[PDB]
Protein backbone atom coordinates (compact mmCIF):
# COMPACT_ATOMS: atom_id res chain seq x y z
CA UNK A 1 0.00 0.00 0.00
CA UNK A 2 3.05 2.57 0.49
CA UNK A 3 4.11 5.16 -1.90
CA UNK A 4 4.86 8.60 -2.52
CA UNK A 5 6.46 11.93 -4.65
CA UNK A 6 8.76 14.93 -3.89
CA UNK A 7 8.41 18.45 -3.92
CA UNK A 8 10.24 21.87 -3.87
CA UNK A 9 13.93 19.51 -2.99
CA UNK A 10 16.87 19.68 -4.81
CA UNK A 11 19.22 17.25 -6.33
CA UNK A 12 20.97 16.06 -2.87
CA UNK A 13 18.28 16.68 -0.99
CA UNK A 14 16.24 14.38 -3.41
CA UNK A 15 19.33 11.85 -2.47
CA UNK A 16 18.66 11.48 1.03
CA UNK A 17 15.16 10.77 -0.29
CA UNK A 18 16.10 8.34 -2.21
CA UNK A 19 18.41 6.77 0.20
CA UNK A 20 15.70 6.70 2.79
CA UNK A 21 13.06 4.77 -0.10
CA UNK A 22 15.41 2.94 -1.28
CA UNK A 23 15.43 1.30 2.83
CA UNK A 24 12.06 1.11 3.55
CA UNK A 25 11.57 -0.98 0.54
CA UNK A 26 9.07 1.72 -1.36
CA UNK A 27 8.00 3.31 -4.68
CA UNK A 28 9.06 6.53 -5.87
CA UNK A 29 7.81 8.49 -9.48
CA UNK A 30 8.18 11.79 -10.00
CA UNK A 31 4.65 13.17 -11.09
CA UNK A 32 1.22 12.51 -8.82
CA UNK A 33 -1.26 9.44 -9.37
CA UNK A 34 -4.12 8.26 -6.63
CA UNK A 35 -1.82 5.31 -5.74
CA UNK A 36 0.95 8.10 -4.48
CA UNK A 37 0.40 8.56 -0.31
CA UNK A 38 2.72 11.00 0.57
CA UNK A 39 4.06 14.07 -0.75
CA UNK A 40 7.53 15.37 0.78
CA UNK A 41 7.54 19.04 0.88
CA UNK A 42 10.71 21.88 1.04
CA UNK A 43 10.27 23.50 3.86
CA UNK A 44 11.73 26.01 6.35
CA UNK A 45 12.60 26.56 10.00
CA UNK A 46 9.52 24.50 10.29
CA UNK A 47 6.83 23.02 8.77
CA UNK A 48 5.92 26.42 6.42
CA UNK A 49 6.29 25.73 3.12
CA UNK A 50 5.34 26.46 -0.95
CA UNK A 51 2.19 26.65 -3.01
CA UNK A 52 3.46 23.59 -6.14
CA UNK A 53 0.89 21.85 -7.75
CA UNK A 54 1.40 18.50 -6.42
CA UNK A 55 1.01 20.24 -2.52
CA UNK A 56 -2.92 20.91 -3.49
CA UNK A 57 -3.33 17.35 -4.61
CA UNK A 58 -1.86 15.78 -1.78
CA UNK A 59 -4.30 17.27 0.28
CA UNK A 60 -6.73 17.63 -2.77
CA UNK A 61 -6.39 13.38 -2.67
CA UNK A 62 -6.43 14.25 1.10
CA UNK A 63 -3.14 11.73 1.39
CA UNK A 64 -0.38 11.98 3.40
CA UNK A 65 1.60 15.95 3.33
CA UNK A 66 4.55 15.28 4.83
CA UNK A 67 7.23 18.08 5.28
CA UNK A 68 10.70 17.33 3.95
CA UNK A 69 11.83 17.15 8.20
CA UNK A 70 10.21 13.89 7.76
CA UNK A 71 13.16 12.25 6.33
CA UNK A 72 16.54 14.30 7.03
CA UNK A 73 15.40 12.87 10.73
CA UNK A 74 14.37 9.51 9.54
CA UNK A 75 17.58 8.77 8.77
CA UNK A 76 19.22 11.23 11.86
CA UNK A 77 17.50 8.77 13.68
CA UNK A 78 18.51 5.07 12.29
CA UNK A 79 14.45 4.49 11.38
CA UNK A 80 10.92 5.94 10.01
CA UNK A 81 8.94 8.19 12.40
CA UNK A 82 5.38 9.27 12.26
CA UNK A 83 3.33 11.41 10.21
CA UNK A 84 1.62 13.38 12.67
CA UNK A 85 4.62 14.09 13.76
CA UNK A 86 6.25 16.39 10.55
CA UNK A 87 2.71 17.42 8.57
CA UNK A 88 2.93 20.09 6.73
CA UNK A 89 0.27 22.77 8.42
CA UNK A 90 1.09 26.22 5.90
CA UNK A 91 2.49 28.02 2.81
CA UNK A 92 3.86 31.76 1.49
CA UNK A 93 0.49 33.05 1.26
CA UNK A 94 -1.77 30.51 3.19
CA UNK A 95 -1.06 30.66 6.48
CA UNK A 96 0.91 29.06 9.64
CA UNK A 97 -1.56 27.75 11.67
CA UNK A 98 -3.89 26.21 9.22
CA UNK A 99 -3.22 22.84 8.78
CA UNK A 100 -5.14 21.88 5.23
CA UNK A 101 -4.10 17.87 5.06
CA UNK A 102 -5.78 17.28 8.64
CA UNK A 103 -9.20 17.93 7.43
CA UNK A 104 -8.30 16.36 4.58
CA UNK A 105 -7.16 13.20 5.78
CA UNK A 106 -9.63 13.38 8.17
CA UNK A 107 -12.87 14.78 6.86
CA UNK A 108 -13.08 12.63 3.84
CA UNK A 109 -16.97 11.88 2.30
CA UNK A 110 -17.93 15.33 3.79
CA UNK A 111 -15.99 16.60 0.45
CA UNK A 112 -15.49 20.87 0.54
CA UNK A 113 -17.26 20.95 -2.94
CA UNK A 114 -20.15 19.71 -1.44
CA UNK A 115 -22.30 19.22 -4.51
CA UNK A 116 -20.97 21.74 -6.67
CA UNK A 117 -20.31 22.39 -9.90
CA UNK A 118 -17.33 23.74 -11.31
CA UNK A 119 -16.65 25.34 -14.81
CA UNK A 120 -12.36 25.93 -15.53
CA UNK A 121 -13.42 28.33 -18.22
CA UNK A 122 -9.86 28.59 -19.83
CA UNK A 123 -6.76 29.96 -20.20
CA UNK A 124 -4.60 29.27 -17.20
CA UNK A 125 -0.82 28.86 -16.56
CA UNK A 126 1.61 26.57 -14.78
CA UNK A 127 -1.42 24.37 -14.26
CA UNK A 128 -3.20 22.28 -17.33
CA UNK A 129 -6.76 22.79 -17.15
CA UNK A 130 -6.79 19.04 -16.58
CA UNK A 131 -4.98 18.73 -13.58
CA UNK A 132 -6.70 21.93 -11.84
CA UNK A 133 -10.00 19.94 -12.92
CA UNK A 134 -8.43 16.84 -11.83
CA UNK A 135 -8.16 19.05 -8.43
CA UNK A 136 -11.71 19.91 -8.48
CA UNK A 137 -13.28 16.43 -9.54
CA UNK A 138 -10.64 15.16 -6.05
CA UNK A 139 -12.03 17.88 -3.86
CA UNK A 140 -15.74 16.94 -5.09
CA UNK A 141 -17.16 19.09 -7.47
CA UNK A 142 -17.84 17.77 -11.30
CA UNK A 143 -16.10 19.44 -14.28
CA UNK A 144 -17.91 21.07 -16.66
CA UNK A 145 -16.83 21.04 -20.76
CA UNK A 146 -17.89 24.58 -21.43
CA UNK A 147 -20.90 26.78 -19.77
CA UNK A 148 -23.49 26.32 -21.84
CA UNK A 149 -23.34 22.43 -20.97
CA UNK A 150 -23.78 23.71 -17.31
CA UNK A 151 -26.75 21.22 -15.43
CA UNK A 152 -28.66 24.02 -13.82
CA UNK A 153 -31.74 24.29 -11.68
CA UNK A 154 -32.56 21.67 -9.57
CA UNK A 155 -29.91 20.90 -6.03
CA UNK A 156 -26.30 22.04 -7.38
CA UNK A 157 -24.83 25.47 -6.88
CA UNK A 158 -23.29 26.55 -9.99
CA UNK A 159 -19.75 28.69 -10.43
CA UNK A 160 -17.21 29.80 -13.18
CA UNK A 161 -13.37 29.39 -12.58
CA UNK A 162 -11.11 31.49 -14.85
CA UNK A 163 -7.39 33.04 -14.09
CA UNK A 164 -7.95 36.16 -14.02
CA UNK A 165 -4.42 37.83 -15.88
CA UNK A 166 -2.98 34.56 -17.79
CA UNK A 167 -6.20 36.12 -20.80
CA UNK A 168 -4.31 36.54 -24.05
CA UNK A 169 -6.61 38.84 -26.59
CA UNK A 170 -8.57 39.55 -23.18
CA UNK A 171 -11.46 41.23 -21.21
CA UNK A 172 -13.01 38.14 -23.15
CA UNK A 173 -13.13 37.57 -19.61
CA UNK A 174 -15.87 40.68 -18.97
CA UNK A 175 -18.72 38.91 -20.81
CA UNK A 176 -19.36 35.91 -19.16
CA UNK A 177 -22.40 36.46 -16.79
CA UNK A 178 -23.45 37.72 -19.97
CA UNK A 179 -22.70 33.81 -20.99
CA UNK A 180 -24.84 32.93 -18.35
CA UNK A 181 -25.88 32.38 -14.44
CA UNK A 182 -23.11 31.09 -12.25
CA UNK A 183 -20.61 32.92 -10.06
CA UNK A 184 -17.64 33.68 -11.63
CA UNK A 185 -14.32 33.48 -9.49
CA UNK A 186 -10.35 33.60 -10.03
CA UNK A 187 -8.26 30.71 -9.38
CA UNK A 188 -7.81 32.02 -6.31
CA UNK A 189 -11.38 30.62 -5.24
CA UNK A 190 -9.92 27.18 -6.05
CA UNK A 191 -6.27 27.40 -4.44
CA UNK A 192 -7.01 28.99 -1.80
CA UNK A 193 -10.18 26.90 -0.62
CA UNK A 194 -7.92 23.21 -1.14
CA UNK A 195 -5.02 24.40 0.71
CA UNK A 196 -7.06 25.38 4.13
CA UNK A 197 -9.56 23.24 3.49
CA UNK A 198 -11.94 25.54 3.91
CA UNK A 199 -14.80 25.31 1.51
CA UNK A 200 -14.48 29.29 0.96
CA UNK A 201 -17.31 31.45 0.95
CA UNK A 202 -16.79 33.34 -2.55
CA UNK A 203 -17.76 36.55 -1.17
CA UNK A 204 -14.45 37.79 -1.99
CA UNK A 205 -12.86 36.99 -5.10
CA UNK A 206 -15.48 37.51 -7.91
CA UNK A 207 -14.45 38.71 -11.07
CA UNK A 208 -17.31 41.30 -11.45
CA UNK A 209 -19.82 39.92 -14.82
CA UNK A 210 -21.73 42.26 -17.14
CA UNK A 211 -25.45 42.55 -16.22
CA UNK B 1 4.33 35.02 -13.54
CA UNK B 2 6.86 34.62 -10.30
CA UNK B 3 6.17 31.85 -10.96
CA UNK B 4 5.27 28.61 -8.93
CA UNK B 5 6.06 24.88 -7.96
CA UNK B 6 10.13 23.25 -8.20
CA UNK B 7 13.57 25.63 -7.97
CA UNK B 8 16.84 26.40 -5.91
CA UNK B 9 20.19 28.66 -5.13
CA UNK B 10 19.19 31.55 -2.70
CA UNK B 11 16.10 30.51 -1.33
Amino acid sequence: RMSMVVSGLTPEEFMLVYKFARKHHITLTNLITEETTHVVMKTDAEFVCERTLKYFLGIAGGKWVVSYFWVTQSIKERKMLNEHDFEVRGDVVNGRNHQGPKRARESQDRKIFRGLEICCYGPFTNMPTDQLEWMVQLCGASVVKELSSFTLGTGVHPIVVVQPDAWTEDNGFHAIGQMCEAPVVTREWVLDSVALYQCQELDTYLIPQIP
Amino acid sequence: GFGEYSRSPTF
